[PDB]
């Protein structure tokens, strides 16, 4: 009935920053701009949500407290706590329909919206569970996040496939023009399961990975995924639909293998991109014995040409690509040498780190 | 034109 | 007739970044998006301009070269040179109406606009000249730049007054609500002269100060100012009009003196600002014996209250201020203690570093 | 209302 708690500033800041992650869109339901604060038994729970996903932080209450719930503006409450001095004791209490924040001789009275109006994701039971290092989840997402579509009619492409198979966790992202797939062993036998996480949920999952050694405990249900890292619980609804099969998109029999230094290739594509068409980003690749030539032309008839010494012994061929798709892959690989496997001018190209097969990229060419 | 993976 | 030069990448990059400073506005005259390149005797001159001001960089040409002039897209030419490897020799040459950039096996063909179409600021003779350390000019601009108006009908307020008097150089900026003035000795007898530099020109002048020990040589004419730092020459037209007199804006006889720690005051105003009206930013100050109380209310009726122990022995008074104006001053002072000198609730306040009188700030209150 | 310096 009369929520109250006193908590040291640094036990509140990162939690407040974490639970504010899903907020920031266009104003819809007023309470979506607020954080839900709940004091129950010895815990302060803070929740932020955008209806599709939510982030919850549990903070242990060692100092006197009284139970109850309310919601307050997220940015203002975080800005008050952030603006207070290091070591400030932040005393919070509900006073009628106002939430009072006090520390030293600083006093803030915030407007509130009822906790009964706060959107809670519907009840669900997990069917799959596994625990993995945060570094493995970071690796999986960073290797493939850039290939997800942005607002494609096929809503299942505006997200990332998370697939468990044997002892591996795998991510797949594609927009139908380019595809990225990454697989990592996670040291435990898993059922074969596939879910599509919304792109915003993928970005939220990445943000919650502090880099430390608290493990990431994942729970997957029929329609939701939950990720537990320390005292933070991230939940998101899943995306419906049939995601494409990366096994059927990987080029069948590349008869042409190219190998070059990742950085020399990245810089050559980066420079050629400067004089490519700003909307269509088209570059031509001319592969010949131990040589890769990249050309770029734009509507001003400006032209970039880059010649590289590469390892290549297949047949001579020309193939056009969107340079942003090629650069996204090279930027994501950040290795010493890269391998490009081709078939012909109208077929996809597989690109990968020459020293590792954990991630694979498939880029479809342009008729150029 | 950009080709599609499928 | 056939411009050509070969120059090492790192002798081109910072110059290209510097001369690109005045570019970036809405496309008007096509050539304003280009840099003018001129090879004459043993020098490569690079010029960028927005018609109001220009930045010129002189680069000594030690390697073979042929004279001539052309203009090329700024961002593309800078992006090519930037994208090339460290130590690249950049060979540039005009080929018909195209400018060729070559290094290693990278080749770029850029479109050009004729050098005859490039806007050159009209001929002028300086009436005043002085040389000062870059740190002194940085101090003068940073102490007052934030108080300049942005698009005021009184165009003379969208700029900064630069005034020479005795052995001092002084800057003044005001928007009619708040004023900042900074004076610095420059070790040489100067004529008494006052010019208004456009706000964009003030930002350009600040950017050209590398932080090193090459001195800043300033030349002032009737309608232009020129600033020479190393191999960079910045020129700008001046703003017409009668700038107000800071001597008549400084409060005449402050009968109330307040002193507080700069940081404790800054943080108290920063926190109160969170619950001030987002458009009007109004905060009330209540000064009483050794105490400053700051309050902030917004249209949601949220309220912030901050109480500080300060040094104050004058009469009790209340005065309203736009908190962004107060915070701009406190942010600019970055000292240990601040002194606020007041008169009454409808009159301006003078704020300054308690340990220095080189800069002074005058903020007019709000009827709140 | 915001007052003016002049
Ligand atoms: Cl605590
Ligand atoms: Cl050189």
């Amino acid at each position: 009935s009369h929520m109250k708690f006193t908590v040291e500033r640094e036990h509140l800041l990162k939690p407040l920053q974490q639970v504010s992650g899903p907020l920031g869109g266009r104003p819809t339901l007023p309470i979506l701009g607020n954080l839900l604060l709940q004091v129950a038994d010895g815990t302060l729970s803070l929740t932020g949500t955008d209806l599709e996903m939510e982030m919850v932080a549990r903070v242990a209450l060692v100092q006197p407290h009284e139970p109850g719930a309310t919601t307050v503006p997220a940015r203002k409450f975080f800005d008050i706590c952030r603006g207070l001095p290091e070591g400030a004791e932040i005393a919070v209490q509900l006073e009628g329909e106002r939430m009072l924040v006090r520390s030293g001789r600083s006093r803030f009275s915030l407007s509130t919206l009822p906790a009964a109006d706060f959107p809670n994701l519907d009840d669900w039971q997990s069917e799959v569970e596994f625990t993995l290092p945060q570094a493995t989840m970071k690796r999986l997402i960073e290797a493939t996040q850039f290939s997800m579509a942005h607002q494609d009619v096929r809503y299942y492409l505006n997200g990332m496939l998370f697939e468990t198979e044997g002892e591996e966790l795998r991510t797949v992202a594609t927009d139908g023009h380019r595809l990225a797939v990454c697989s990592m062993p996670i040291g435990q036998s898993l059922p074969s399961h596939s879910v599509i996480v919304p792109r915003k949920g993928v970005i939220e999952l990445m943000r919650m990975l502090d880099g430390g050694d608290n493990p990431l405990r994942v729970q997957i249900g029929s329609n939701n995924i939950r990720a537990h890292v320390g005292d933070f619980i991230f939940t998101s609804k899943l995306v419906d639909g049939r995601f494409p099969d990366y096994r059927r998109v990987l080029p069948k029999n590349p008869d042409k293998h190219l190998e070059a230094g990742c950085d020399l290739l990245k810089q050559a594509f980066a420079r050629a991109a400067i004089l490519s068409n700003e909307k269509f980003r088209g570059v031509r690749l001319y592969v010949s014995e131990n040589q890769l030539k990249i050309t770029a032309n734009n509507p001003e008839q400006e032209e970039a040409e880059e010649i590289l010494d590469v390892t290549y012994s297949g047949a001579e061929m020309e193939i056009g690509f969107n340079v942003s798709y090629v650069l996204d892959v090279l930027n994501a690989l950040k290795c010493e040498n890269v391998r490009m496997m081709l078939t012909d001018s109208v077929s996809s190209v597989q690109i990968e780190d020459a020293a590792s097969q954990s991630a694979a990229y498939v880029v479809m060419p342009m008729r150029l | 034109r950009q080709a599609x993976l499928f």
